[PDB]
């Protein structure tokens, strides 16, 4: 299986960005295999 | 080599991720590549450091990226969506909350192939990589940082 990667832009920050999404606030815990998952 | 966000492709090809290339080295989450080596142009990247849990792998050196969220101000998810050009998503993180400590989270939702999209701040630092997170049915995403 062939992986390999393409340039597609600079890093930048663009001063005309669409500006979207909410800012909750979540308790998590992180286990061994890398996994959010959410506590109570 | 050069200093840019890349996608990151299979083979018909098939994008599964992207990454961001910084002082010769690649940055990309595990669950894109498995750490896998990968194909650029004539030349071969391969690994270098690689973590399960922080679901994160760099090639040709150690991670470079170390700029944090401050907290307070809003960033923008320089997403690279399968078939789409590279396009900035400004959002003001949510948090995650964990028992050693709060980690920003963006409450943005792309297809899975723009896994290892770099989150930036107002000076242009990537201050993590998107696409590790949970579902509330929404997806949250940690901005995910490795340490340099």
């Amino acid at each position: 299986v062939d992986m390999y990667i393409e340039r597609a832009g600079d890093i930048t920050w663009e001063k005309d960005a669409e500006v979207t999404g909410n800012s909750p606030r979540l308790d998590v815990a992180l286990d061994e295999s890398g996994d959010f998952s959410l506590v109570e | 080599t050069t200093d840019g966000v890349y996608r990151v492709m299979t083979r018909g090809s098939t994008q599964v991720g992207v990454g961001v290339m910084q002082e010769g080295v690649f940055h990309t989450m595990w669950h894109v590549t498995k750490g896998a080596a990968l194909r650029s142009g004539e030349g071969r990247l391969d690994p270098y450091w690689g973590d399960v849990k922080q679901d994160l792998v760099s090639y040709c050196g150690p991670w470079k990226l170390d700029a944090a969220w401050d907290g307070l101000s809003e960033v923008q998810l320089l997403a690279v969506p399968p078939g789409e050009r590279a396009k900035n998503i400004q959002t003001l993180p949510g948090i995650f909350k964990t028992k050693d400590g709060d980690i920003g989270a963006v409450a943005l939702d792309y297809p899975a192939g723009t896994s290892g999209s770099p989150i930036l701040d107002k000076s242009g630092r990537v201050i993590g990589l998107y696409g590790n997170g949970v579902v509330i049915g929404s997806y949250v995403s940690a901005i995910t940082q490795g340490k340099r």
